[PDB]
RNA sequence: AUCGAGAGG
């Protein structure tokens, strides 16, 4: 299809893709990962300013969870950095406010979800700052639960964001990375009691690469093209747009060192 | 006592510590806010005005920046709150308080302050975190770990303090403990282990792994070393690039065990111009320990050039570490079933002897045994056999585990981990022990309510076959217990009367120092030493030498020092000199041999008589050694030449040398003759290192390089001289005080309590003896 | 526990019984008749001694100690010596009761060092944790409280007895041993 | 004590400046060159008072004499010219 | 700028050693009674079998930092299946009419001795040991 | 501080991308040096960590009773059947490099406990500071903006060294400096001086 | 909190030391650390 | 206190299975791991979050004020 | 407190020069280059692509300390060459072969049914 | 004791030979016994020994003592520090002790002698005695606050 | 301030 690197995705779903990476160096593998894991943008709430709160809960572990919490970031290339942004606190293209109150009506405790939470701001057409409910019921996740006799009462604004900047703005919560299943390039030393091969499970990225044989010398120029990768999304992006926002933030980034040395 | 001996002090900071990699051994980590808050008056200069200035109008706030601001009238000028903060500008003769800055100096201090060594002078670099960082290897002489320790800072505002603290107080300069004439640093931990597993044959580095160590080193020669194996594949042997960063121009070689040139063990190094010749990098070559790389580079160059090597070996191993990783585990203390059925027969073994010889001692059919009750010699039979059975189970243990069991790579390395912690963890943890007892019986005739009545087996006693893995018995571990109890209240009680002790002899010697005459005398002037030392040399700079004229049959000793020009076999070999054709009969010179041969025999006599045990190695001024292996590498002398050397110049050259050499300069005949004394032993061994055969024989010294080994011998040793004014009193107490906490616990008293009776001259004796010979 | 002569004629056996375990696990599941602690010492299968009292008795670790001992065994099992004893008069009701709260705490302290426990008993006074329930009421002087108290994953049985899975103070953090950076 | 002058020439105390020697006029020298003292050497690139003391110890150009003092008084008065630095 | 010398050598024995990678080889010259070597190589970047007669060459060329292969019309030096480069660390005499050379291939150690050979071997830093199949 | 006696400070923190990771990605929140083990002799901790991991897994909690007799070999083969290696050791990638790391790092679930002292409370900085009234010197403690105390063990370290200077400006300079007026006839501060 | 109140002081032959006659009455790893060590011991 | 949002470790969301987790060990008398495999976190950094939490809030809110 | 916020790892500030480049001293046509504001992320790749080019004898990533975001290169490459040339190249390479990666991952997605 | 010994072709060699010990000390009759040879024989205290052979045996089995528990630790202090100590304790005729009965006893200093202990009683014997203080000391030059005559201090710069 | 207690290395 195309010189270079080719990608056989062994599975697909929407919360994670499995896929084959070939003809690749292990450097570039290693950098989309952790383009993926931290530079890739999000939106998350940024500050959180409370009128009332009669919650248990701490004012501060709330906007902490509330920091946590996923919102939609497929149309956060047209959400603008507020830093970018001539606003002198938020506009409405740069930030995303969510409104939430609720209070305990019912003598039994009166739980809070993400579904709860209610945009103020304009969405402008664009899938920015709804909340992400994977949970089957729709119910949000939870933030509090309040006993009757309490109402808390508050303000978010959501900017842009990063994962290196913060860990909630994450978009992918964990990569698999497979090399050398079968240890040809013997890159790591088995510890063994007795036999290595019977302490050490044999991975199941061992099966789609033929086995080695013991006939063979091992070959010191042979490096290691092949590598078998998961990828698992948080909702707030497809796996497919993450994985291909981490491919083009690693370009930006090229491309601003480059531009960088024809300035100089 | 409290204030006027300790104040408390301005300009003072503390804070917790923590250990960092990359900063270099004399940098001290100092938190930004410290360095904000702490100031340096600084006398303005025409050169500091702009800096200055700047500092200033950058505030208290953003470092550097200036606090205060002092007039010529001196009326103070505070930063924080000024109508004219903007508007000043800098007029000459005024003070500004800097905030501190880096690459300035400032004192490091641990408190328990055991020595010298726990309060030395470092380099300032601001952190951006909170915590002190600092060198891994200046943990030791701090006796510092990263467990929440907290350690002092002290700031210098005067110029000639901050010279007395870079001069004298400096990391570098400190490195080498005048106690001990070892190195207080070394390189620690995952260092010192990496640097094992790097110098292993099997360990190859690939070229991009190469080319970023080259890099990590930060003084690099640019040249990509020629690689170890070239056609298969350009391999790099990891000695190669560590290599790299070991400086050129210095030599070492350690032979241990089977230090065979082909070297099958690897065991010991050789390095010629800070190349690494053979060996796997052991923790004596990188250790504090004297006769390690860091005591030589310290001499050969300085002390500067020594905190960079550690900076760079430091930074390469980390690397190549960070690569391989390391992992402790809990199988690294499982040991194979076969090997366990062995600890437990052991044990068992152990456990019917001591049956057998209870039950002889049941039918009173024991040999009386002078000077002792017949108990006390089971009980100590009884220990004895215990511990030998823990000893011969933790052998079976080590056997047993692998190479690359990590315990055993941290031994091996020698960072971590013993023999008895092995033991301990796979086989038996051993004996409890209190009181210098076997368990007691609290309950009458019982050690424990659940233990019959008296029972005097090793379980009732408290032994412990289980290991930690394995998992002791309630009664093992209330016996444990009892054990760990009275060792942290020895502990405690040794830490306080260490610290007196300490305090007493620091009062008692503190006020002797060298005076210029070079006698040790204290304030009023009583001579405690004629000469420092009894030789008035520094402590410093002495390492151990082996005297070869002392051991060994006279017969070889003749043979290699003894140079007959009269008989044939005698006279030296033509190749050996160019002369020697000449040399045959030239009885005139032969005469200067055997007065050189009757020093040399009059100089054995004499130490002969000093040691009876006649030990080889002695502490002593100047490594000769080294000196000649630098003076091999230097002229590169293919040895098969004959000496340029005449065979009166040795000889004539040596006796000059010592001539040279004057520990006192005075020319009094008792000043003389003390120098001389002072000199005996140092001279015995000059002429025992280079006699004119041995010169001749050991290498073909050309003139010139004979020449330069003299100067430098010369030169050595008055480095090695001890420098006038230097406090020793109180470096002796020091010097005792601190292997005295170290210090931890056939009957006689010993430690803390032998050296209390000691010090207190106490008529009384707890454990007197007399040695009948 | 009493250790006495023949219970069933038998053998010389604990004075308790599994039934009356048995009815003690049913009034711990009411919450019928009650049987309580106390009533066991009014049947007198349970009797309380000083150290005095204690030097005169003969004591069993295990209940398993008592029963007749008329072979293969895992090698990691700990050596325990036959106590070899005719007659116990009292069996300990578990030996980790001689250990302390805070050594109720010490996971697997019969596998470690003794110096390391009591080291970590203190620092787990010096541990934070959520004292009580009622402190966002409480007005103390000085409070730290973990946002999110995680139960211990490896747990002594007496630690249900220490409310300290109910009220944990510490975090099952994921740990890894390597060297890594140097830090 | 009193008029304890010693020769010159009849001088024991050690030709090798002590640590303490220079540490004492460097930091002397470095004191008043940060005091806008006058510099006898041409410096480049210095702006440390130190660094300009060590370089004058270097030149040996400090015109300071220490006073080596003995346990009876007697002084032996040296240049720091005299004293060789090594 | 030409060979030191050349042999045929007939391995006996090769040693293991501690180490998996690398082996120590104890092998003697074919054919002559002088010449007996004991050389440590890597058995993973070319494994010496037992019994094998494999070519010794011990050449001198063919500071400058090292150059990856700029191209393949640089050319290279031998037919040798196996190259190393390293330095002596002694040159002795065994005994009276026998010269040993003891020479450091990066770690790695192989003594050889035999009395031709001294005066062709100088004290130079610099060899390369060629071992050809 | 660990379960086991294991106490130390945080000497950095690091971003998951650069802590090294498994195959399963997991990254520990806790890194610790092989090397503070063997010299504790705390084999409860990585009996522990073992333990956990096998409980993670089966989501039945775990005994850690003392004198409960438990195999190490059986928690082992727990850890088999769940398929990660009875050692508990799992292969590792570096986190810079993406490289496998050569050795396999144990990797388990360990309770660790926050304790009381943290490090912003503790440091403490005063270049100049109140004084009390009769010592003339630095007041104590940090709430006080108190100077530390230089130590008799520090003096004594400091003529060890050597530096009088030093000494002198800290015994004097950093601390109680005085001046008084004293008459030459009686070496007592008899005199009394009006300077104007 | 439970360990403050189960405390034990004793005022000051051995008395610091784990004494046989504790077991089943004194926690045996329990005390202060340093300066009066098993002098104060938990139940 | 409550349930945390995500696993420290990786950052899986687990504040919407805990509601869920209750009520599968409830309705199925499920054995806690089968529980955790139904709620589809695989990786025990996400099991712990989970198993090793304990709602104080439930206390907290037992209280009147 | 004395922390530095998690902001000046991703942005230059007061003007800092995402790169700097200054000649090696000792090494004819080396040069090292300070990448500011820049993680071992790039740099890994940047080295990698580096050490393809033939020209290229000398290229490796440092970074002086892990507090700091700064990515330290040093290049040497043949005569008549551009060091900054050799650097321009591997990044557009690396910019060619992401792009054709993305391009093959995406048409096996729209294969992919879920 | 297996101790060593020149053979007679001047090697080292070690013979084993037959030592007796003894629980107590009574040196003067001790060593005038037969079968022993009264140059080898040595004391545990050092005290006895002094008396009996000279203040300078007592300093060599001094520094003999201290060096057994630096050997009992292994830990290794040069040979100086414990000489100077045991020259301290030597010089004086009778051995002086480190506590204050002995060295803090002794006239020379004043201010040393009260910094260590006994302050009190010191200075007011001193004010009695109307000793004058030097003021050379140390620990006197650190109450003072002047600058003490350290090795930096020692030395009086002048200009030429 | 003092005294006391506790805790840290
Ligand atoms: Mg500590
Ligand atoms: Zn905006
Ligand atoms: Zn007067
Ligand atoms: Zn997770």
């Amino acid at each position: 299809s195309e010189e270079g690197p080719q990608v056989k995705i062994r599975e697909a779903s929407k919360d994670n893709v499995d896929f084959i990476l070939s003809n690749v160096d292990l450097a570039m593998a290693n950098s989309l990962r952790r383009v993926m894991i931290a530079e890739i943008p999000t939106l998350a709430i940024d500050s959180v300013e409370v009128e009332t709160n009669t919650t248990v809960l701490a004012d501060e572990f709330i906007a902490h969870r509330l920091g946590l919490i996923p919102l939609q970031s497929m149309d956060i290339e047209q959400l603008e950095y507020s830093r970018d942004c001539f606003c002198e606190d938020h506009c409405d293209k740069c930030s995303v406010v969510l409104t939430l109150q609720a209070f305990g009506e019912s003598e039994s405790t009166t739980n809070v979800y993400s579904k709860d939470l209610v945009i103020v701001s304009n969405l402008m057409g664009r899938n920015i700052g709804h909340p992400i409910i994977q949970d089957k019921e729709g119910n949000g996740v939870l933030i509090c639960k309040l006993r009757k006799g309490q109402e808390l009462k508050l303000t978010c604004v959501a900017k842009k964001g990063i994962a290196k900047e913060h860990a909630k703005w994450g978009p992918a919560a964990a990569i698999e990375f497979e090399y050398d299943p079968w240890n040809k390039l013997k890159h790591t030393d088995y510890w063994y009691e007795q036999d290595s091969a019977k302490e050490w499970p044999q991975s199941k990225n061992c099966e789609y690469e033929d086995p080695p044989n013991e006939g063979d010398p091992f070959d010191y120029k042979a490096q290691a093209d092949t590598f078998y990768m998961n990828v698992e999304s948080v909702g707030s992006i497809p796996v497919d747009q993450v994985v291909v926002r981490g491919i083009d933030t690693l370009q930006k980034k090229v491309a601003s060192i480059l531009l960088a040395l024809t300035q100089m | 006592r409290g204030n006027l001996m300790g104040k408390r002090v301005d300009f003072s900071a503390r804070t917790v510590i923590s250990g960092d990699p990359n900063l270099e051994l004399d940098q001290v980590g100092v938190p930004k806010s410290i360095a904000k808050t702490l100031t340096y008056p600084e006398v303005v200069t025409p050169y500091n005005i702009d800096r200055l200035t700047q500092l200033v109008r950058n505030g208290p706030n953003e470092h550097p920046g200036a606090k205060y601001v002092i007039r010529d009238s001196g009326d103070r000028i505070d930063l924080r709150y000024s109508k004219r903060a903007g508007d000043i500008q800098l007029q000459y003769g005024w003070k500004v308080e800097r905030h501190i800055m880096d690459n300035d100096p400032v004192l490091f201090n641990r408190q328990p302050s055991l020595h010298k060594m726990s309060m030395m002078a470092h380099r300032v670099k601001v952190i951006p975190y909170s915590t002190f960082r600092l060198n891994l290897s200046v943990t030791s002489p701090y006796n510092a770990d990263f467990d929440g320790d907290e350690m002092n800072l002290h700031v210098p505002q005067s110029e000639e303090t901050r010279a007395e603290l870079s001069q004298l107080c400096a990391v570098p300069l400190q490195i080498v403990s005048p106690q001990s004439n070892k190195p207080c640093m070394g390189i620690v931990q995952d260092t010192l282990c990496g640097i094992r597993k790097l110098t292993l044959r099997d360990t190859f580095i690939e070229l991009d792994q190469v080319l970023n160590m080259l890099y990590w080193v930060p003084d690099w020669d640019g040249v990509i070393p020629t690689p170890a194996i070239i056609k298969p594949k350009p391999l790099w042997s990891g000695k190669q690039i560590l290599s790299v960063a070991i400086p050129n121009g210095i030599h070492l070689q350690r032979f241990d065990e089977g230090t065979t040139l082909l070297s099958p063990k690897d065991n010991g190094m050789l390095i010629i111009d800070g190349q690494i010749i053979f060996g796997v990098v052991e923790k004596k070559t990188v250790g504090s320990s004297n006769g390690g790389l860091i005591h030589v580079v310290t001499r050969e160059k300085g002390p500067q050039v020594c905190a960079k090597l550690f900076g760079n070996i430091q930074k390469v191993v980390n690397f190549w570490l960070l690569h391989n990783g390391f992992s402790t585990g809990i199988g690294d203390t499982i040991a194979d079933g076969p090997t366990m059925r062995e600890i437990t027969e052991t044990i068992a073994e152990a456990k019917k002897k001591v049956l057998d010889v209870t039950k002889e001692a049941q039918a009173n059919l024991l040999t009386a045994k002078h000077g002792m009750t017949l108990r006390e010699s089971f009980e100590d039979n009884v220990v004895r056999f215990l511990n030998e059975a823990r000893d011969k189970a933790g052998r079976l243990a080590e056997v047993n585990l692998k190479d690359l069991n990590n315990v055993k790579q941290m031994v091996m390395a020698g960072s971590k981990g013993s023999f008895i912690n092995i033991a301990q963890m796979s086989a038996c943890v051993g004996q409890q022990s209190v009181e210098g007892k076997r368990i007691a019986f609290g309950f009458v005739d019982r050690t424990l309510p659940h233990f019959s009545k008296d029972d005097y087996s090793p379980e009732s006693k408290g032994f412990v076959e289980n290991s930690y893995l394995r998992g002791l018995t309630p009664q093992e571990f209330f016996f444990h217990a009892m054990g760990g109890r009275e060792g942290l209240i020895d502990t405690a009680v040794k830490t306080a009367e260490t610290g007196y002790i300490q305090r007493r002899l620091v009062k008692a010697l503190e006020d002797i120092m060298v005076h210029y005459d070079n006698t040790t005398r204290n304030s009023l002037g009583n001579v405690i030493q004629f000469i420092y030392g009894e030789d008035g040399m520094d402590a410093a700079h002495i390492e151990k030498q082996s005297l070869d004229t002392i051991g060994g049959s006279d017969a070889a000793f003749e043979k290699r020092y003894r140079v007959d020009l009269l008989n044939t076999d005698h006279t030296l070999d033509p190749s050996l000199l160019e002369s020697g054709s000449e040399i045959l009969g030239d009885l005139k010179l032969q005469v200067l041999l055997d007065e050189e041969y009757k020093q040399l025999v009059k100089d054995r006599k004499f130490l002969r008589e000093v040691f009876v045990d006649g030990e080889a190695n002695w502490p002593l001024p100047v490594n000769i050694r080294r000196i000649i292996q630098n003076a091999q590498q230097t002229f590169h002398i293919d040895h098969t030449k004959p000496s340029d050397l005449t065979i009166k110049d040795i000889v004539l050259g040596v006796k000059d040398l010592q001539e040279n050499l004057l520990v006192l300069r005075g020319k009094n005949e008792i000043i003389q003759n003390a120098q001389r004394d002072a000199v005996t032993l140092f001279c015995c061994l000059l002429r025992s290192r280079l006699a004119t055969r041995r010169v001749l024989q050991e290498y073909r010294l050309t003139k010139q390089a004979f020449d330069w080994v003299l100067s430098n011998i010369e030169a050595q040793f008055l480095r090695s001289v001890v420098h006038p004014g230097e406090m020793v009193g109180v470096l002796a107490a020091q010097s005792i005080g601190e292997p005295a906490t170290q210090m931890t616990l056939k009957k006689v008293t010993s430690g803390v309590p032998r050296l209390k009776e000691i010090l207190n001259v106490a008529k009384n004796m707890k454990t007197p003896s007399l040695t009948v010979y | 526990f009493i250790v006495e002569d023949d219970e069933s004629l038998g053998h010389k056996e604990l004075k308790v019984r599994k039934g009356h375990i048995a009815k003690l696990m049913a009034t711990e599941y009411q919450d019928v008749e009650e049987y309580t602690w106390s009533s066991l010492l009014n049947e007198g299968l349970v009797e309380y001694i000083d150290a005095e009292e204690e030097e005169s008795i003969l004591i069993a670790m295990q209940p398993e100690d008592l029963e007749p001992a008329e072979l293969d065994v895992d090698p990691a099992k700990r050596i325990r010596v036959s106590h070899h004893a005719t007659t116990f008069t009292h069996c300990e009701i578990h030996p980790s009761m001689i250990l302390g709260v805070a050594a109720s705490i010490i996971p697997f302290p019969d596998h470690n060092q003794s110096p390391r426990n009591t080291y970590q008993s203190a620092m787990g006074k010096q541990a934070m944790g959520v004292f009580l329930t009622n402190y966002n009421v409480r007005m103390d002087t000085m409070a730290n409280i973990l946002y999110y108290p995680q139960k211990p994953l490896g747990t002594t049985r007496a630690m249900e007895y220490l409310k300290f899975r109910e009220l944990p103070a510490g975090q099952n953090a994921i740990v890894a041993i390597a060297c890594y950076s140097g830090y | 004590l009193k008029e304890k002058a010693i020769p010159k020439d009849q001088r024991a105390t050690t030709p090798y400046m002590t640590k303490y020697e220079r540490a004492r006029i460097l930091g002397t020298r470095a004191l008043q060159i940060s005091m806008n003292a006058p510099v006898f050497v041409d410096l480049e690139g210095e702006t440390d008072p130190l660094r300009i003391a060590m370089k004058e110890l270097a030149e040996k150009k400090i015109p300071l004499v220490i006073r080596r003092y003995l346990p009876d008084g007697s002084f032996e008065d040296w240049s720091v010219e005299e004293l060789i630095v090594d | 700028s030409n060979t030191l010398f050349d042999d045929i050598f007939q391995v006996s024995e090769v040693d293991p050693g501690r180490y998996n990678k690398v082996c120590r080889i104890e092998a003697a010259s074919t054919t002559q009674d002088q010449c007996k070597l004991t050389l440590d190589i890597n058995v993973e970047l070319f494994p010496v079998a037992a019994q094998d007669s494999l070519t010794v060459t011990i050449a001198s060329s063919l500071t400058r930092s090292w150059r990856p292969p700029q191209a393949g019309d640089r050319s290279l030096a031998d037919d040798y299946d196996y190259v190393m480069y390293g330095t002596a660390y002694k040159f002795e005499e065994v005994s009276k009419d026998l010269i040993a050379v003891y020479y450091s291939f990066g770690g790695l150690l192989m003594r050889l001795e035999g009395n031709y050979r001294n005066l062709n071997n100088l004290k130079q830093e610099n060899a390369y040991l060629l071992i050809r199949r | 501080a660990s379960r086991h006696g294991q106490k130390g400070t945080i000497g950095i923190t690091y971003r998951r991308e650069d802590m090294p990771f498994t195959a399963e990605g997991i990254v520990p929140d806790l890194i610790i040096n092989p090397h503070a083990i063997p010299s504790r002799m705390t084999v409860a901790h990585l009996i522990e960590c073992l333990l956990s991991k096998v409980a993670a897994l089966s989501g039945n909690e775990g005994d850690a009773s003392p004198f409960t007799d438990i195999t190490v070999e059986g928690i082992s083969k727990l850890l088999r059947e769940h398929g990660y290696q009875s050692r508990g050791f799992e292969v590792m990638y570096n986190g810079h490099t993406g490289k496998k790391l050569m050795a396999q790092i144990f990797f388990g679930p360990t309770y660790y406990q926050r304790l009381r002292h943290m490090v912003d409370d503790k440091i403490h900085a005063r270049a100049r500071g109140p004084m009390q009234v009769l010592t003339r010197q630095p007041v104590e403690g940090r709430s006080r903006d108190g100077g530390l105390r230089f130590g008799e063990m520090e003096r004594d370290c400091m003529i060890a060294h050597g530096a009088a200077s030093f000494l002198k400006e800290r015994l004097m300079e950093a601390s109680d400096a005085f001046r008084v007026h004293i008459c030459g006839i009686c070496g007592l501060m008899t005199v009394i001086a009006k300077l104007n | 909190t439970l360990s403050h109140l189960r405390r034990t002081n004793t005022p000051i032959a051995k008395p610091r030391q784990l004494h046989n006659t504790h077991w089943g009455l004194v926690c045996p790893a329990e005390t202060p650390e340093g300066q009066a060590c098993g002098l104060v011991k938990n139940l | 206190m409550i349930v945390p949002v995500r696993c420290f470790s990786c950052g899986k969301v687990v504040g919407d299975k805990w509601e869920s987790y209750l009520n599968l060990l409830q309705e199925d008398e499920l054995d806690e791991g089968t529980a955790l495999s139904r709620l589809g976190l695989k990786r025990y950094c996400c099991r712990r979050m989970i198993l090793t939490h304990v709602d104080l809030i439930e206390k907290f809110l037992r209280y009147n004020p | 407190m004395n922390a530095p916020d998690r902001f000046e790892l991703f942005l230059l500030g007061e003007g800092e020069s995402k790169l700097k480049i200054d000649p090696d001293t000792k090494a004819p046509n080396a040069v090292v280059i300070t990448f500011e504001k820049e993680d071992h992320t790039l740099g890994n790749l940047i080295r990698a692509e580096l050490l393809n080019d033939r020209k290229v004898l000398f290229a490796a990533y440092k970074v002086e300390h892990p507090f700091f975001a700064r990515f330290k290169l040093r290049i040497q490459t043949t005569e008549g060459y551009d060091p900054k040339d050799a650097l321009k190249n591997a990044c557009n390479s690396i910019i060619n072969k992401l792009g054709a990666l993305k391009t093959n991952f995406e048409t096996e997605w729209n294969l992919q049914t879920l | 004791y297996d101790r060593k010994v020149p053979s007679p072709t001047g090697e080292y060699v070690k013979e084993p030979e037959w030592v007796l010990e003894t629980d107590g000390v009574n040196l003067s009759e001790v060593m005038t016994v037969p079968g022993i040879d009264p140059t080898r024989i040595y004391t545990n205290s050092f005290i006895d020994i002094m008396e009996v052979l000279g203040i300078e045996a007592g300093r060599a089995a001094l520094y003999k003592e201290v060096y057994n528990v630096i050997a009992s630790d292994g830990s290794y202090v040069n040979y100086r520090h414990m000489a100077l100590l045991v020259d301290v304790m030597t010089t004086q005729g009778g051995l002086t002790s480190v506590t204050r009965h002995g060295f803090n006893r002794s006239n020379t200093g004043a201010l040393m002698r009260c910094s260590f202990e006994e302050t009190v009683e010191i200075l007011f014997e001193a004010g009695a005695s109307a000793e004058l203080d030097d003021c050379r000391g140390v620990s006197e030059n650190v109450i003072l606050g002047q600058m003490a005559p350290i090795g930096t201090g020692a030395f009086d710069v002048m200009i030429d």
